[PDB]
């Protein structure tokens, strides 16, 4: 179809092999938001809350 | 008694300050398309 | 006294499982809110497409 | 035959290793002939090759 | 391992230091685990700085068993048991000195 | 014993304090360290504790106290010299595509609207 | 470099002591890096008809 | 001195031939990018060529003349010498040749362009794209020898790593007992030994396809073009897995020396690290998804390639378990190799993404592929190389870099390169595709967002200039004033400050053990260890 400025998703789907896509690219990041929801804690979690630690746990 | 509520405290301020990151690091292309479509 | 052990088990645990409830929060509103939204445009176009008879 | 009289020739030389032969001095110059042609040729030929003048 | 034998170990350590040197190196892996030190064995903590005369490094056993309490709680309790032996030796705190 | 005239604020004094003078007051102080404490003043006694574990030298932090705003004053300047050297490059720009300027963006939507390009979704393609 | 481990001694550069200050020998050394593309974009546009 | 066989300062002429090459690599991809800062031709004048010139002439002078001799050449020569124990490397002779080749790899390519024609044949270079009859001048002929000669150094210069680990270290240096960054390269080097020679034929073939027509690839004579996409791309995958091992390496040592421990399974960070060097071999033509294989064929590669995913879950997971009991002291190296572990692992998501067969025929080609691939290499391979440049600059220059100045840099790395890498998945997911010097004009939104910030990140390239300016003459006056971080690691709670001058470098590598700068003989007997 045709492209949309200022856009951030797939063009519009008039195919089931197209339409097979778009709930598998949102099947993939469904799964990819809890890895990047775990890591953008467990980084926050260290240089916030870890910075001010002194006694460093080296056992 | 301890960690009922001092780790209560550590946390509340820190998922309403990391969401603001990932507002910003992630969610700012949500500002410039919406601040000039023209 | 008290021997009080596990400061830092006590913040894994803590840790870990509320940022699979923070991995969930951004994920579950993603599949619900964007997926099945986009979902519901598509299903009413391709139903207003078979009503012309 | 010459592996010890060489060995009195390299060790306690006081040279650079690749002057330390007894027959170095014309393995050089000639050599030398060949290097100051082949690094300069090879690259003069490149303004002829900028303009199309090929041949 | 357990409780116990991190008390028996660490009790045992602090005799034998001898040095300025071998309190600090001791005192630092006496708080650098996972658990947190009886007043057991902080009390040969006080008695290994007496036996090196330094007195700063007595004033930072009560500093950094301050940040490593987890509880405020946990800690005035602890701090009036220790008094018996915080007032022969003349140990001052930290926020009482106001250095 | 030792004066009060040489230990009196030993927080704002260690640091350009002469050398030599500055390792003799930790000479004079370990001497009146094989005493029974609490019997040390407390100009004295707090003043062995900046030495050992103050903040001087070692233990010095990784930035100044004046030095975080520094930081983010080269962050937000450098972004404000990117930008403002990025028009200096525009303006020095060759003359732009004919296609965009709001008026053939205009008539290339009832092209579309005709065909029914995007259906469900935004085939606006208006950004002048 | 062979031997004198010293402090400026381990690099091929001269820093101190130079007759010429030194950013003109730095500088120098990574703008030219910089400005060999563009003289890659004037050679070639020149060619082929452009300017 | 020019031809000295002391493999320290030969790593300093490494060093000094990556910034070379690295400020003529970003000015090319300073010029493709302002052209793609509005439709229709600007600075370029109408010339579709000279930009796939230039995307060829930045692609390659960023991969094989930056990454490629700073991560194995600009370190590779000065720590596997340093930290194993070693006075320098077993073969030092050949030690030279590996960089003295390297800029007749430069003269045999920037003469590739400023001959008649030039080679737009891009990074990958193709056969029928740069067959004889379609690039015809000598331009393509220099581009597929300067690509050879950094093939044949980077060869040697791994052989040179394997017979310097397997005898040459000290008395207690036991094989399960190395530092993580000479595992890193020496992991690596049993890759970049068995992938150039197939590359090294991949391309003489290609020669002989254009002056001696011998159609190892030329259509008319049955010589596939598919052969070259899974024949390159068997040096293609490895190639990629190269730059990022040293970088793996580099990280391991920060991450666990600003915090104060030792690093979290140290032997489970040694075999999840040739399992990656391994496994990537049986993965390359998950690049060639769409160009025809069978749908067994790519049933394999979609379930064979995640599992690449495996032991980088392991080196990443465990680099998120060396910081969190620890302390953190946030300077410059740890800034690095704390953003290089969010933003290398978002270039990993987009990587299990782009490794379906079943969804790569919607986004091979186009941009969503080069937000993801930008992710890994100026985030993942120059995040490690600043992390491993102010991690030992002052011990090995011997001279304190600005740390005021040095964490400006990073923020407009940081955020300054991050707003030109994470629109590109915007322009890809509608189908951009790639090395085009003009585009449709819906194109137009986010290709002046990404061309907004490489002004941002060549603005901190340009003042990372000025802080090797200021280490360099008066880099002395930095750690005798508050202008830098002197110590690295900062004493412990209980640690007196009189007693840190006497014990002050706990190290767990030599490399801080040495002198700074260390000696021409930094070792005259052989150590021990345990
Ligand atoms: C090592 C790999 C590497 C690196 C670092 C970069 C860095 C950059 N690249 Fe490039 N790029 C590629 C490899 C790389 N690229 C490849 C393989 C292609 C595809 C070509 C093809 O297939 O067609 C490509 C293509 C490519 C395209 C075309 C897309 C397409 O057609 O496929 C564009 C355009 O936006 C682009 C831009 C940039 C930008 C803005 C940077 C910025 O990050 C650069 C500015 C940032 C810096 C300031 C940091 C780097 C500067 C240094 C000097 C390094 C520092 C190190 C030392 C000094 C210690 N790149
Ligand atoms: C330089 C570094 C680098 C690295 C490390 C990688 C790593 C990976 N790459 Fe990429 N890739 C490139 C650089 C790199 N790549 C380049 C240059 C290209 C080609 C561009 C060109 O042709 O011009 C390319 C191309 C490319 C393609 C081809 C697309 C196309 O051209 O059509 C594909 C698709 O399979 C792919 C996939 C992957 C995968 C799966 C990984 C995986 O190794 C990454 C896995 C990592 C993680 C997933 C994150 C960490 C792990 C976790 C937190 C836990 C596990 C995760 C979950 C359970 C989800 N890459
Ligand atoms: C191809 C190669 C090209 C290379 C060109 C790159 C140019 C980059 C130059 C960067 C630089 O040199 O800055 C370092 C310099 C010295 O700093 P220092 O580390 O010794 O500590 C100082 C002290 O700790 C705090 O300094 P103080 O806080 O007292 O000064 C305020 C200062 C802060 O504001 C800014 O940084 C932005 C303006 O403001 C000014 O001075 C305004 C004066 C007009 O700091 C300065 O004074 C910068 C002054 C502005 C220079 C022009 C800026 C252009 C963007
Ligand atoms: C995050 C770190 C900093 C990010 C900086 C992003 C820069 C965005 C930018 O440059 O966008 C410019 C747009 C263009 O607007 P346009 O709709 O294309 O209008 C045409 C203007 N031309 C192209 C003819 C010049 O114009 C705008 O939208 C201007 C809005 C400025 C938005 C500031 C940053 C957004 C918030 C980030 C937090
Ligand atoms: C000082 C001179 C100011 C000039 C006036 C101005 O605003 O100019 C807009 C410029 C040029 O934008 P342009 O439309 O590409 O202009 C060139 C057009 N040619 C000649 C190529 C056909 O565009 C720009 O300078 C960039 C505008 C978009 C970015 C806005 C600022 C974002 C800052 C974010 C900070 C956080
Ligand atoms: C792992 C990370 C890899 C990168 C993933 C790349 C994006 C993946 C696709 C998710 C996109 C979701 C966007 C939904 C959406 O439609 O919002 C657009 C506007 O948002 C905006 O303009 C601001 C965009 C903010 C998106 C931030 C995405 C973060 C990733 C997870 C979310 C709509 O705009 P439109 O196209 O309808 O406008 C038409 C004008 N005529
Ligand atoms: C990073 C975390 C995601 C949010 C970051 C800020 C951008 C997202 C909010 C702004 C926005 O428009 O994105 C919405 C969805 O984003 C998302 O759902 C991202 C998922 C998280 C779509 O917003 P919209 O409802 O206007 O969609 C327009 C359809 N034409
Ligand atoms: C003052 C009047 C003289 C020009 C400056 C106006 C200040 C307001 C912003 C408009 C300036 C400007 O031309 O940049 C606009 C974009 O805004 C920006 O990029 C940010 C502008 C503020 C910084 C262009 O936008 P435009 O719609 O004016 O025209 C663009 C071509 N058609
Ligand atoms: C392919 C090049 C050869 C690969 C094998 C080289 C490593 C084994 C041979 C070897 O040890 O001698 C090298 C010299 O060869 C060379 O340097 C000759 C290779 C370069 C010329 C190739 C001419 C091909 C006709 C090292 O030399 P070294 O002096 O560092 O070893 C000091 C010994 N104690
Ligand atoms: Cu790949």
């Amino acid at each position: 179809d045709v492209p949309t400025p200022y856009a951030c998703y797939f063009q519009d789907s008039a195919t089931p092999n197209q339409e097979g896509i778009l709930e598998l690219h949102d099947n993939i990041m469904f799964y990819l938001l809890v890895i990047l929801g775990l890591v953008s804690w467990m980084l926050y979690t260290i240089v916030m809350t870890y910075s001010k630690n002194p006694i460093a746990y080296k056992y | 008694e301890s960690w009922v509520i001092t780790e209560g405290r550590r946390l509340i301020p820190e998922i309403f300050q990391w969401s603001a990151v990932l507002s910003v690091c992630l969610g700012w292309p949500g500002a410039v398309y919406f601040f000039s479509k023209a | 006294i008290a021997p009080i052990t596990g400061t830092i088990k006590r913040r894994v645990i803590m840790d870990i499982v509320l940022g699979f409830s923070l991995g969930g929060v951004m994920a579950s509103y993603w599949w619900w809110g964007f997926h099945m939204d986009k979902i519901n445009k598509r299903e009413k176009f391709y139903a207003e497409l078979a009503e012309r008879k | 035959n010459k592996v010890i009289q060489l060995q009195k020739i390299f060790q306690s030389s006081t040279k650079p290793l690749w002057w330390r032969h007894p027959r170095s001095a014309l393995y050089l110059y000639p050599f030398y002939a060949i290097f100051a042609v082949a690094v300069v040729t090879p690259l003069l030929y490149i303004p002829n090759a900028i303009r199309g003048i090929k041949a | 391992e357990t409780f116990e034998e991190f008390t028996a170990r660490y009790e045992k350590e602090f005799d034998e230091a001898y040095d300025l040197f071998e309190v600090q190196r001791v005192l630092n892996n006496c708080f650098s685990y996972d658990l947190v030190p009886a007043p057991a064995v902080i009390e040969k903590a006080l008695r290994a700085a007496r036996r090196v005369n330094d007195l700063p490094t007595a004033i930072r056993v009560f500093e950094a068993l301050k940040y490593k309490v987890e509880n405020e709680d946990q800690y005035k309790a602890y701090l009036d048991e220790l008094k018996d032996v915080r007032q022969e030796l003349g140990v001052p705190l930290k926020e009482e000195l106001f250095p | 014993a030792l004066s009060n005239a040489a230990v009196m604020d030993l927080q704002s004094r260690w640091e350009n304090m002469p050398s030599t003078e500055q390792q003799d007051i930790v000479s004079k102080l370990s001497e009146r360290q094989k005493l029974p404490w609490a019997q040390l003043t407390e100009p004295e006694k707090q003043a062995v504790w900046y030495i050992s574990y103050g903040e001087w030298g070692p233990r010095r932090p990784v930035l100044n106290k004046g030095d975080s705003s520094f930081i983010a004053k080269g962050v937000a300047a450098g972004l404000l010299f990117s930008v403002g050297l990025f028009a200096v490059v525009r303006m020095a720009g060759g003359q732009d595509a004919k296609t965009m300027n709001k008026e053939w963006q205009l008539k290339s939507d009832e092209y579309l609207k005709s065909k029914n390009a995007n259906p469900w979704g935004g085939y606006s393609q208006v950004q002048s | 470099v062979h031997f004198k481990d010293g402090v400026y001694e381990n690099i091929p550069f001269k820093v101190k002591g130079r007759k010429t200050p030194y950013a003109l020998s730095h500088f120098g050394f990574f703008a030219i890096g910089f400005a060999v593309p563009f003289v890659a974009c004037y050679v070639q546009l020149k060619k082929s008809g452009a300017f | 001195w020019l031809y000295s066989t002391n493999a320290k300062d030969i790593a300093v002429l490494y060093f000094m031939l990556a910034i070379f090459s690295g400020m003529a690599g970003t000015a090319m991809s300073l010029i493709i990018r302002l052209e793609l800062a509005a439709p229709g031709s600007q600075y370029l004048h109408g010339n579709s060529q000279l930009f796939n010139v230039l995307v060829v002439g930045h692609a390659v002078l960023m991969i094989f003349f930056l990454v490629m001799p700073a991560l194995i050449g600009g370190f590779g020569n000065y720590l596997l010498p340093l930290m194993i124990g070693a006075t320098d490397t077993a073969f030092p002779r050949i030690n030279n040749i590996a960089f003295w080749v390297l800029p007749m790899g430069l003269v045999c390519l920037v003469t590739s362009t400023l001959v008649e024609s030039g080679a737009g044949t891009g990074w990958t270079v193709y056969p029928p794209l740069s067959s004889i009859q379609a690039h015809s001048g000598p331009s393509v002929d220099l581009a597929i020898f300067a690509l050879h000669l950094t093939s044949i150094s980077s060869l040697l210069g791994a052989i040179n790593f394997i017979v310097t680990t397997l005898n040459m270290r000290t008395n207690g240096m036991t094989m399960h007992k190395l530092p993580l960054f000479v595992w890193s390269i020496f992991i690596t080097a049993f890759l970049l030994l068995l992938s150039l020679p197939v590359l090294s034929a991949g391309i003489t073939m290609l020669l002989l396809d254009r002056n001696f027509n011998t159609s190892f690839f030329e259509v008319s004579g049955g010589g596939d073009p598919i052969l070259y996409e899974h024949l390159f791309w068997f040096f293609g995958h490895p190639e990629v897995y190269i730059l990022i091992i040293p970088g793996f390496g580099i990280i391991s040592h920060v991450v666990s020396t600003y915090s104060k421990k030792p690093v979290f399974g140290e032997i489970s960070m040694v075999y999840a690290m040739a399992s990656i060097g391994l496994l990537g071999f049986l993965v390359w033509s998950h690049h060639m998804y769409i160009v025809g294989l069978d749908a067994d064929t790519r049933a394999y590669f979609t379930s064979a390639t995640m599992i690449i995913a495996i032991p980088t879950g392991i080196k990443i997971f465990s680099w998120l378990a060396t910081i969190h009991g620890g302390s953190i002291r946030l300077a410059t190296p740890m800034l690095y190799a704390i953003a290089f572990l969010f933003l290398f692992t978002m270039g990993g998501l987009t990587g299990v993404a782009l490794a379906n067969a079943s969804l790569d025929v919607a986004f091979h080609d186009t941009y969503y592929v080069v937000g993801h691939f930008h992710y890994v290499l100026s985030m993942g391979a120059i995040f490690s190389l600043f992390a491993g440049y102010y991690y030992w600059s002052p011990q090995i220059l011997g001279l304190n870099y600005n740390e005021k100045l040095a964490q400006i840099q990073f923020w407009l790395i940081f955020i300054g390169a991050n707003v030109i890498f994470f629109p590109m998945h915007f322009l890809g997911i509608n189908g951009m595709p790639r090395r085009i010097p003009d585009y449709p004009d819906a194109f137009a939104g986010w290709n002046y967002v990404a061309s907004i910030g490489s002004f941002i990140a060549t603005l901190s390239l340009f003042l990372f200039i000025y802080i090797l300016y200021d280490q360099l003459v008066n880099g002395l006056n930095n750690k005798v004033n508050n202008k830098s971080v002197i110590y690295n690691k900062a004493p412990d709670f209980v640690e007196s400050n009189t007693i840190f001058n006497l014990n002050t470098v706990k190290s767990s590598s030599i490399e801080f053990l040495l002198t700074s700068p260390p000696a021409v003989h930094s070792f005259n007997t052989p150590a021990v260890q345990s």
